């Protein structure tokens, strides 16, 4: 049952600026991470798998990087649509625990 | 055009079985590549995985709900529920059911596509 | 060092391509039911993922047994009906001129002559009007099938409205299904399904224009074997129906006259009313919009700038040169010069065409058989869709930007082919051999 | 009921769709116009004969997965098991060995029947 | 002939009538007159097939009694042994245990598979 | 390419001949004139199904040369071991023994019956 | 030599009305006379 | 209707072959739900067993008589045959055949339906 | 790794009182819970085990209850020494993961 944290716990920030969110794992997953995003009123969203492989049909602006314990997702210019909650999940060990949600 | 809708009661007493039947339209539970899992997320709280089932019946829910829930996944009319017994207070959540891309090597759990989300309030 | 070894699976999901024989899951009539599978209330069909297929539209073996197969059913209804070798005497015939309209002016004829009867030594004198396609001038006049073949006169009781015929694979075998959109019929498919029989596939024949066909989910689509070439038909199937109506106002009646012995032949009696051409109508606006649809999806692939010209069908026979369809017992020739005349470029008015009707109808384009249609007791109205187009272009000194496509037909394998663009029929094989690090022993 | 997921597992790797080999294995099986039915249904019974037989030539019959003794030449495949099991599916793998085919099959059948008579050997002792 | 003392056993109980499974399992196999014939050949060929790959696909390939590892559900029946097979005729038996009987065979099955899968991990090492 | 070879070593020995089994053996199975060749296909289809039958009776099913625990009466035949292998051939022992063939067939059957019975006898404990 | 294997100890419910037997043998019968009649002249000329 | 009938030399010269037939007209040899004994009763004496013989041939003889008998069934012909070798003077006896439920075991070794009776004299 | 949270974190209550501090896991680990009294400045020292069974050596003043996912500690009556950090274990699966600890 590995934990998750995602720092910071609720951000702030302006239309076309960088924002940047870690995320950290009680044990090692590898590269076991993915990014996800839901925006409110519907369902999650997936953005980012595997750390660093973008799946397909997002933009470009979204960047996923780290390893070991600690990962990282950056933004690199803000756009009005990306005001979701950013979470986290463990998809390497039964169960899957996903992160407490950090709202842009 | 693939997607899944949830149905069931919205409201219940709080000392029952909780019935919650989730149909896809577009891939089927027959063919052995998806896995349903059917993810919660309670009211300003995080994701929380509850279980999953295979086309051949091999399933694994939650080490918290491993003893109040059961999911049970009908491939004759392609569609699974989950029966979640002993409700409380803390269930009051949005039961979302979501596709796993497991089934082949390809890639890890990678929810993708999730159904619209039904807030079961208890 | 690789220390591998050879290692069998059975029942590995592997496929080639390959041709066999469907058969029915239909659920009297020309197209047997009873000679044809009952299908089940619920069909099942297995969404393949990520699996990419190369499909190919004009390569398909589906289409040539289907249209064997329905020759094959025409003949099967066709034998067991009155053969009508004994009425190809002399007919002395004149021209109708009670309730007549001058469109139908120079048509349907008034003619009498003598046939045998139950009695083999005895003759009666019988009338009837006969279409004036039908009748031939050798005051006397022939039947157009006397001197190539005798006509079986197709049975009463059999219906010719077309009824859905479910295709499916025998065992060992699997039906391929393109569900992605757009998809113009060659080249890998990526959203590939496994069907255990196709949809309902209704048999309807006709030429110029696809009736009660299937609609495009996405937009008008083109289709063509070779589209650089005009000699290949272009296919184009609309996204939403025209509907068109027609109709014969005549109400003709019919007498049974006796033959011979259990045969009768049925005749045109009286026209009760007037005699009025028979006419179809399609919305005006409802073509103008798709035939605007078709001239932008065309121009998607000719150019966005070039002229894109519509002209009536060029010539030849009278099934290929005009919109030739069946129903409600009678085959009309509409023609079609109206719909398919304008030029395009960079409220409740509706266009009338008008239509012929045969009975010595001789389909499929074959020789030797003819099949004399009984007269449908009063008025037939017809209300259909329309959603297909085959269209040819016309080449030769087209080099400039000059484009014109007119109306084509005479194959009855398009009309099939714009409903199983998407089927495809494969063959497992369960046999497989892999490495792996087993030992037997 | 019986087709309920037929193939399906064409696009999972080689590894993930061997363990669904039975649900492809169910349906392999189940005037003129009764004689095309016929027709079909005697060629379908034919091929799944001829395919058991062939099974059963090379020691595996009545098993889905069935892994005999003979080596896996290299000059076949220089492909590694992380890259075979796990990143190509069955179709590729199939179109690629298509052509080394017939003589997998020969040695198969070559080594069971020298199992065989090595077996009757050793248990008349 | 191959049809002496077909079925016979069918009054006897299910122990008794258990052993004489031979008699019964060899009498399965044996111009428009012809079309008859020949398709109720090719039907029973093709029952007979099915049945067969059903056997194979439990594992019993084979085998008249061939009794698996799966555990035996007291629903479907809570009848102990001395009152069913000294007690009870297989006709009684079939005509109790019908509705459970798709479901233990997807069991047999789903333990075939998974049993197969073990010992080819097990002989993996 | 499957005939390959097809009776080829009729006029051999017994003991050279039964090396070659396998090449016999795959060559079982591969208007009214297609009437008359789906006649032909099932009639071979049903010859080779209540052959395969038989041989699985005797639980000898999938395997070539299987060797049972049926004693070799004196009686059916005299002559030894060294005088039917290596100076008798198939054809002639056939002939020989052509009016002793359905008794060995019973017992093999019973033998087989017993066999299972005692097998499942002793697992049972 | 027609062999009869009779069985002890088994009641079964039999229904002659729901036999399906009988009307496999009348369209039997039937064909079997629409065969036989079919090698054989038509008196068409008869009808005088 | 089930029966039995007996034939066979019905006085034969002693020490040597004894050849008794037994047909039934009735109820198959060929099934399994039946044994087919062959009792005996001397004159001034009790019942006494001789041997069974089973469809499958699985035949049991009296330990008395075990070395001078041997019982045979033909189902084609569906009749069997007891040969008693070597009768002395004290094989003057009535021989019937006799069916047995014993198959099917319902209930145990039980003669329900006997032979006519034979009268062999030696 | 079921995680355990001791309500309250903190309390401050006067001597001889009766107190209470209830602890929950997050799944059900049956009647395995061991209560531990770590003083500041010395090491930990079992007080209760197996749910209640308190252990010789202890005043009888402490008890333990509950079972399934809650339980709960009573000290009847607070003692001067009766000051220290109150922590949980659970001691049904590998790893062994203690309470935050509750300090009076
Ligand atoms: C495209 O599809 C449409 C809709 O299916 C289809 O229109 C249908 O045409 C058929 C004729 O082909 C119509 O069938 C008739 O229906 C009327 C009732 O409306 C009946 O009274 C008619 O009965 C006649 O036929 C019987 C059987 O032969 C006789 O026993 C009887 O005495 C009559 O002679 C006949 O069944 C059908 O009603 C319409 N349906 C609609 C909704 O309009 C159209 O024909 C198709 N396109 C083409 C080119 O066929
Ligand atoms: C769909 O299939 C393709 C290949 O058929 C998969 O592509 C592989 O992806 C994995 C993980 O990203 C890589 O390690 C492989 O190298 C890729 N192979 C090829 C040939 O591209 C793809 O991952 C599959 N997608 C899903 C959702 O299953
Ligand atoms: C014919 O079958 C019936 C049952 O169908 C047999 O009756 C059984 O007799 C035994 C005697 O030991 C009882 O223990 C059983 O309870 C009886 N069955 C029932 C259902 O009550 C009868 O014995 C059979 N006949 C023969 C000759 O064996
Ligand atoms: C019938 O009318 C046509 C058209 O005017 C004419 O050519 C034809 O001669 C007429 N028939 C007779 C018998 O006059
Ligand atoms: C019909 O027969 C009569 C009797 O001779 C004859 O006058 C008449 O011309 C015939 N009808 C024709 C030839 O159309
Ligand atoms: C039959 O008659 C028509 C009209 O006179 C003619 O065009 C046709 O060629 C004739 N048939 C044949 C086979 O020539
Ligand atoms: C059909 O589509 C395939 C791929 O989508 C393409 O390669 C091919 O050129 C297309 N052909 C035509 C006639 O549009
Ligand atoms: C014709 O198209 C309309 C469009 O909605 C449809 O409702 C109707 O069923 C169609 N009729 C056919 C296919 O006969
Ligand atoms: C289509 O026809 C043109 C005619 O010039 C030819 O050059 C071209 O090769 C054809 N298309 C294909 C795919 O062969
Ligand atoms: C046709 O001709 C017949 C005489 O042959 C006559 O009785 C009838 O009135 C005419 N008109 C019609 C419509 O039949
Ligand atoms: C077709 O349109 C014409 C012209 O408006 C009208 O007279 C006729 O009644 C219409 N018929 C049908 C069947 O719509
Ligand atoms: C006939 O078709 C026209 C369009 O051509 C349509 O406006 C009208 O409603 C139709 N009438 C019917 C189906 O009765
Ligand atoms: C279709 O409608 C447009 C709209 O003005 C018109 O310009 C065009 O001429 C129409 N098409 C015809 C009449 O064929
Ligand atoms: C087509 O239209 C032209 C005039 O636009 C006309 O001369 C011709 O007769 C019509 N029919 C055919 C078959 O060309
Ligand atoms: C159709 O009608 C037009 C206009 O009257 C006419 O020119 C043409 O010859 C007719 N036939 C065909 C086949 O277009
Ligand atoms: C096309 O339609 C127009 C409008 O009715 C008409 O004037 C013209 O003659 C028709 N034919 C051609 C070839 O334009
Ligand atoms: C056609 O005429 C007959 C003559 O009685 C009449 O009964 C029938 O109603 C007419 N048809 C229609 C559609 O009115
Ligand atoms: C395959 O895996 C083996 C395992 O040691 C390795 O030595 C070899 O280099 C690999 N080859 C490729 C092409 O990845
Ligand atoms: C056999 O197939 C492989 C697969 O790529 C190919 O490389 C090789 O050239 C082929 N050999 C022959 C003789 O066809
Ligand atoms: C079998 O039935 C019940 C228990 O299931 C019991 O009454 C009976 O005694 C059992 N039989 C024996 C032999 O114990």
């Amino acid at each position: 049952d590995i934990q998750m944290t995602q720092s910071p716990s609720s951000l702030s920030a302006s239309v076309g600026d960088r924002v940047t969110i870690t995320c950290r794992a009680s044990q090692d997953i590898s590269s076991f991470l993915n990014w996800y995003q839901q925006k409110p009123g519907k369902a999650p969203k997936l953005l980012i798998s595997s750390v660093n492989r973008l799946e397909s049909g997002v933009p470009s602006r979204f960047s996923g990087s780290g390893s070991g314990t600690e990962f990282t997702l950056t933004v690199s210019s803000l756009q009005p649509e990306d005001f979701a909650t950013y979470s986290c999940q463990q998809c390497g060990s039964v169960p899957y625990t996903f992160g407490q949600g950090t709202t842009l | 055009q693939v997607q899944l809708q949830e149905s069931g009661p919205g409201l219940v007493k709080p000392s029952e079985t909780l019935s919650l039947t989730c149909a896809v339209y577009g891939s089927s539970i027959s063919g052995g590549y998806f896995y349903w899992h059917w993810i919660r997320q309670a009211p300003g709280k995080g994701l929380e995985w509850i279980g999953d089932v295979y086309f051949s019946g091999t399933t694994g829910y939650n080490p918290s709900l491993k003893r109040r829930v059961r999911i049970s996944a009908d491939t004759s009319k392609n569609q699974f529920s989950l029966n979640l017994r002993s409700v409380t207070a803390a269930d009051t959540a949005v039961y979302f059911c979501a596709r796993d891309p497991r089934g082949g090597g390809w890639v890890p759990n990678r929810f993708d596509v999730w159904g619209a989300g039904v807030l079961v309030t208890v | 060092a690789e220390n591998l070894w050879v290692t069998v699976y059975y029942g590995v999901p592997v496929w080639k391509d390959a041709e066999t024989t469907l058969f029915c899951a239909s659920d009297h009539n020309v197209w047997a039911t009873h000679a044809c599978v009952p299908t089940d209330p619920n069909p099942q069909e297995i969404h393949l993922e990520n699996v990419t297929e190369e499909f190919n539209m004009w390569k398909n073996n589906m289409v040539e047994q289907m249209h064997t197969d329905i020759i094959s059913l025409w003949d099967q209804s066709l034998k067991p009906c009155v053969k009508l070798t004994p009425l190809c005497v002399t007919l002395q015939c004149t021209n109708v001129t009670n309730n007549i309209t001058d469109d139908m002016r120079g048509e349907l004829k008034n003619c009498s002559f003598n046939m045998t009867t139950e009695l083999r030594d005895k003759k009666q004198k019988v009338y009837s009007l006969f279409y004036r396609l039908d009748v031939v001038q050798i005051k006397e006049y022939r039947l157009i099938n006397c001197n190539t073949s005798a006509c079986t006169q197709a049975c009463p009781k059999v219906s010719f409205e077309p009824i859905p015929i479910h295709y499916c694979a025998p065992a060992g075998f699997a039906i391929l299904k393109c569900k992605d959109k757009k998809f113009n019929g060659t080249g890998p498919c990526p959203s590939v399904s496994t069907v255990q029989c196709t949809h309902g596939i209704k048999p309807v024949v006709s030429t110029q224009l696809l009736l009660n066909g299937s609609l495009a989910e996405e937009e008008v689509m083109i289709r063509s074997e070779n589209i650089t070439n005009n000699a290949k038909n272009i296919l184009v199937q609309f996204n939403t129906p025209v509907q068109i109506n027609c109709t014969r106002p005549n109400n003709n009646t019919r007498k049974s006259i006796r033959i011979g012995p259990g045969q009768a032949f049925y005749a045109t009696g009286d026209i009760i009313g007037d005699i009025r051409q028979a006419h179809c109508n399609v919305s005006k606006a409802t073509w103008n919009e798709t035939l605007g649809k078709v001239v932008k999806q065309l121009r998607k692939h000719f150019g966005n700038n070039t002229i894109i010209r519509f002209a009536n069908s060029s010539g030849g026979d009278l099934e290929v040169t005009t919109h030739s369809f069946n129903c409600g017992g009678e085959f009309f020739y509409c023609n079609t010069s109206g719909l398919f005349n304008s030029t395009w470029i960079s409220s409740n008015d509706s266009i009338t065409l008008p239509c012929r009707i045969k009975q010595i109808i001789n389909m499929w384009q074959r020789i030797g058989q003819c099949m004399y249609a009984p007269p449908i007791q009063g008025v037939i109205r017809c209300v259909s869709n329309i959603t297909g187009l085959i269209l040819t272009r016309d080449g030769g000194s087209t080099n400039s930007t000059t484009e014109t496509f007119r109306p084509g037909g005479g194959d009855m394998r398009d009309n099939w082919r714009s409903e199983l663009y998407k089927y495809k029929v494969v063959k497992i094989e369960p046999l497989g051999v892999a490495p792996t690090r087993c030992k037997r022993r | 009921a019986v087709f309920l997921g037929f193939l399906g597992a064409a696009g999972s790797t080689m590894g993930a769709a061997s363990m669904t080999l039975t649900v492809q294995a169910r349906n392999l099986l189940s005037t003129v116009w009764g004689i095309k039915q016929l027709q079909a249904r005697v060629l379908a019974v034919e091929r799944y004969l001829r395919d058991q037989q062939l099974l059963g030539i090379w020691g595996c019959s009545g098993k889905l997965i069935c892994c005999t003794n003979v080596p896996w030449n290299s000059s076949w495949s220089n492909r590694n098991l992380s890259e075979i099991w796990d990143n190509m599916t069955w179709l590729q793998w199939d179109k690629e060995i298509s052509n080394y085919t017939q003589i997998i099959y020969g040695l198969l059948e070559e080594s069971q029947n020298q199992q065989e008579k090595n077996e009757q050997d050793l248990l008349a002792l």
